[PDB]
């Protein structure tokens, strides 16, 4: 029922790397700021975006095991989580608390940045339905370790050895679950659900970045890498 | 090919 002192030494362990992130205020200040064009805006998304990718590194070097995987398994894994984790990381930043109003301004910036309509509505139902579940930094800090030790990804050779170090994390998150949301027992169900839903941008994020409104899709080296555009 | 995230993921 209780975390274990194992369990307890790696949620630790799991925040200390986590907290490593760019400050949340830090980002909803630089939008919050001014009404930029859709090109600045774009131009603030791949800063935003190199820096996350490699946030998202250092943090994924710390997670146990993952220096045992193979090499190329290790790179199929960083592709195939770095988009769904920045979007996660958008949902948590969404749902973080500011001067009333404020949310109301963020929500209208982020609506006229330069993306489609199509990818909007999407987007916004998907931030709602993370703020409804009232996480913690704990869970998304787990949920953002178990995405990137995903399995159930392409091009992954030994998918046992990945089992294995994605196991405990969710052993932890199901044991969080249980004692900060006892009134919902579904609520761990929930959050393995929103995965799913994550999945679904990861599909779409090529043309959401190529239908932005912006004269020049402008990319770095790393970005291209990462994600699957020129 | 992904020579930065190999890069990245290598080095100390
Ligand atoms: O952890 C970090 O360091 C770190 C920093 C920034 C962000 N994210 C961003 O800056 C971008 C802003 C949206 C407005 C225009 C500029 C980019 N951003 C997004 C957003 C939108 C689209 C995409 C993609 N479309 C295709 C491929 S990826 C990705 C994210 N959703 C947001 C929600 C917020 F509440 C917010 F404050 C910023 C948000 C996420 C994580």
């Amino acid at each position: 029922m209780e975390l274990t002192p194992d369990q307890q030494t790696l949620l630790h362990f799991i925040m200390d790397s986590y907290n490593k992130q760019r400050m949340p205020q830090e980002i909803t200040n630089k939008i919050l700021k001014e009404a930029f064009s859709a090109e600045e805006n774009f131009l603030i998304l791949t800063e935003m975006a190199t820096n996350h990718v490699q946030v998202l590194v250092e943090f994924t070097k710390k997670l146990p095991g993952f220096q045992t995987l193979d090499h190329e398994d290790q790179i199929a894994l960083l592709k195939g989580s770095a988009v769904e984790a920045m979007f996660l990381r958008s949902a948590e930043i969404f749902n973080k608390k500011l001067p009333s109003g404020h949310s109301d301004l963020l929500e209208a910036r982020i609506r006229n940045s330069g993306i489609s309509d199509e990818y909007i509505t999407p987007m916004f139902s998907f931030y709602k339905s993370i703020g409804e579940l009232k996480m913690t930094q704990e869970e998304y800090a787990l949920l953002t370790a178990i995405v990137i030790l995903s399995p159930d990804r392409q091009y992954i050779k030994d998918r046992e050895a990945v089992e294995k170090l994605q196991e405990p994390l969710l052993d932890v998150l199901q044991k969080l679950c249980k004692i900060h949301q006892p009134e919902n027992p579904q609520h761990f169900a929930c959050l393995l659900g929103r995965l799913t839903e994550l999945r679904t941008f990861n599909h779409h994020h090529a043309e959401m970045l190529m239908s932005w409104r912006v004269n020049d899709h402008k990319f770095t080296p790393l970005l291209c890498e990462i994600w699957d555009v020129q | 090919d992904h020579q930065l995230l190999r890069y990245l993921l290598d080095k100390d």
